[PDB]
């Protein structure tokens, strides 16, 4: 999915896969980088940048 | 995590296990009923550097015993847009490789939540 | 066959240029002080041992590293040196984490053994390469190239890295710094492996070619001299008040200007590259006007004046007072350097330079451990103003010392029968 920033993050984005009722799962680190535990079902996904001295997330997509 | 009255001061206490707390950041996270993840602090707990967001400002303070393995979020005026679970992530201090790795921890331990209304 | 060469300025250029690059290690640390307490989590003590260090280890690997400056010759000792260099330069790489200040200390522990090589070549290189009547000029741009690395290591630092908190940013900012000092140290030690050669094809002076064709025993005559143990005494007070300054510099102009690390550099190279002009005039008038004493004295004296303006005037909140001051005092501080040095020479003729010269370094080096660690321990629990005075009262006692010194010059009463 897009996840495009307003700022110059730098590959210092993560996508997470949230399914209802749950904490979320680490998929991919570094915006290309797949996370062993949790490698690639249908859930809520989160994309977040780590670049800037406060971490912020995506709108959320379903 | 609990009940607690609008304009309360709650104390919500994450608890680590098998990494040392000072090698890491932790980050705490809120996600309420129909509004996905929203990041709330984050701390060194060895340098004891702080972050929040412009959200809470004033009201909350993230801190650290880092001779327990706990970290820990207080409350201090409350909304109803501060009532969610409550998640505990950690990042790993991201080593500074330009270019030939630059690696962008992102959280892989997250808490299982604990609820907050 | 008497003849100098063109790989006589190629070598000290090259010489001078990691002379340089050590002696901006030894204060790239010093200079931003408060933000690297603030990385690791350290004292201020623990960051001041990373130029106190430099110090320390000069004292006991002295007498060594002359001993291989003559039984392994001149390119094995700049090889070595260049190598060490590098290798602290890329040791502290390392160490970007919060939790590694032992690995920047190895680092800065590495490239202090490199100093003690890099600091006894310069009279040797002028000696081996160039004519007699080049030797000054050459052991000027050897020294001249440390200095010169001492004020850019107090003006780069606070500008490349930020007085910023997240760890891992200012780890980012941190390498930067890092690796341009290791890029470049490496660079250095590659042109020496090709560019150093050990003797130039022909002697280049007569008194070479006439050379060509014990320490320890000086060191016990020249303590039999009671005016050299006075100068020795006195030139370790000023220049380890120097060296206590220097080292002690961004956390008193921080204490009184906060969030001035850029202007602290700043003054750190106004401090040094004053003192550059210092040592130039000082050896000028010296050497055209033969008072050694007086001028040994005068210039003493106004290093106590220019201390007592700095102590008296850093609080009055105006950072531009800062600079007259700290460039006057540095002025006088480093124009004392050549004083000290040629009426050592002077007072003890038919002895080493190269002796006398390294007991005046060891005496500056013990002086500027005793007084940083002083210094500092007064000023975190009494304040800068008291951890000046602590320094004015021994450039008055090194003054009062300084009148003392007979006018012996047993060089003037050599050369000219
Ligand atoms: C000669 N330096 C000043 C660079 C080091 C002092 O120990």
């Amino acid at each position: 999915i897009t996840c495009r920033a307003s700022q110059s993050v730098s590959s210092a984005v993560a996508w997470y896969q949230q399914k209802p009722g749950k904490a979320p799962k680490l998929l991919i680190y570094s915006a290309s980088s797949l996370y062993s535990g949790v490698p690639s079902d249908f859930a809520t996904y989160y994309c977040q940048q780590s670049y800037g001295s406060l971490v912020t997330f995506g709108q959320g997509t379903k | 995590g609990g009940l607690v009255q609008p304009g309360g001061s709650l104390r919500l206490s994450c608890a680590a296990s098998g990494f040392n707390v000072s090698s890491s950041y932790i980050h705490w996270v809120r996600q309420a009923p129909g509004k996905g993840l929203e990041w709330v602090a984050s701390i060194y707990p060895y340098s004891g550097y702080t972050s929040y967001a412009d959200s809470v400002k004033g009201r909350f303070t993230i801190s650290a015993d880092t001779s327990k393995n706990t970290a820990y979020l207080q409350m201090n005026s409350l909304r109803a847009e501060d009532t969610a679970v409550y998640y505990c992530a950690r990042k790993q201090y991201n080593w500074p490789w330009p270019y030939i790795h630059s690696r962008y921890w992102g959280f892989d331990y997250w808490g299982q939540g604990t609820l907050v209304t | 066959v008497i003849k100098v060469s063109k790989r006589r300025w190629v070598v000290v250029l090259v010489f001078s240029c990691y002379s340089l690059c050590n002696a901006f290690q030894w204060i790239q640390y010093g200079s931003i002080n408060n933000i690297f307490m603030n990385f690791y989590g350290v004292s201020a003590f623990a960051i001041d041992w990373l130029s106190m260090c430099y110090m320390l280890t000069y004292i006991p690997l002295l007498l060594p590293v002359a001993w291989m400056l003559e039984k392994f010759g001149l390119r094995t000792i700049a090889i070595t040196g260049s190598a060490l260099n590098c290798l602290g330069a890329w040791v502290k790489l390392g160490s970007l984490e919060p939790h590694l200040f032992p690995v920047t200390m190895v680092g800065q522990v590495i490239c202090s053994v490199a100093q003690v090589f890099i600091l006894g070549m310069p009279s040797r290189i002028a000696s081996v390469w160039f004519g007699a009547d080049e030797v000054s000029t050459a052991c000027s741009v050897a020294v001249f190239g440390n200095q010169l690395g001492i004020a850019i290591g107090f003006l780069v630092p606070p500008v490349l890295v930020p007085n910023i908190k997240d760890p891992e940013k200012l780890a980012y900012h941190i390498s930067i710094m890092f690796y341009i000092i290791g890029g470049v140290a490496t660079f250095l030690f590659i042109l020496v492996i090709i560019v150093f050669k050990e003797k130039p094809k022909h002697p280049p002076s007569r008194a070479q070619s006439l050379s060509y064709a014990s320490y320890l025993s000086s060191i016990v005559r020249l303590f039999k001299n009671l005016n050299f143990v006075l100068l020795v005494i006195t030139y370790g007070l000023n220049a380890g008040a120097f060296y206590a300054l220097s080292t002690l510099l961004n956390r008193m102009v921080i204490l009184h200007f906060p969030g001035e690390e850029v202007n602290a550099g700043r003054i750190g190279l106004t401090i040094v590259i004053a003192g550059m002009f210092g040592a130039m005039i000082s050896g000028i008038w010296l050497d055209k006007s033969k008072t050694y004493k007086e001028t040994t004295l005068v210039v003493y004296i106004m290093t106590l004046v220019g201390m007592v303006v700095y102590t008296f005037t850093l609080n009055l909140n105006h950072l531009w007072v800062v600079f007259i001051t700290a460039g006057t005092l540095g002025f006088f501080m480093t124009g004392y350097l050549p004083l000290g040095f040629e009426f050592a020479v002077e007072l003890t003729y038919p002895e080493s330079e190269g002796v006398s010269s390294g007991l005046l370094n060891v005496s500056a080096q013990v002086f500027g451990i005793v007084f940083t660690i002083s210094q500092g321990q007064i000023i975190d629990n009494h304040g800068t103003m008291f951890g000046n005075i602590f320094l004015c009262v021994f450039l008055a006692l090194g003054s009062a010392l300084t009148a003392f010194i007979k006018s012996d010059l047993r060089r003037q009463r050599a050369n000219k029968d």
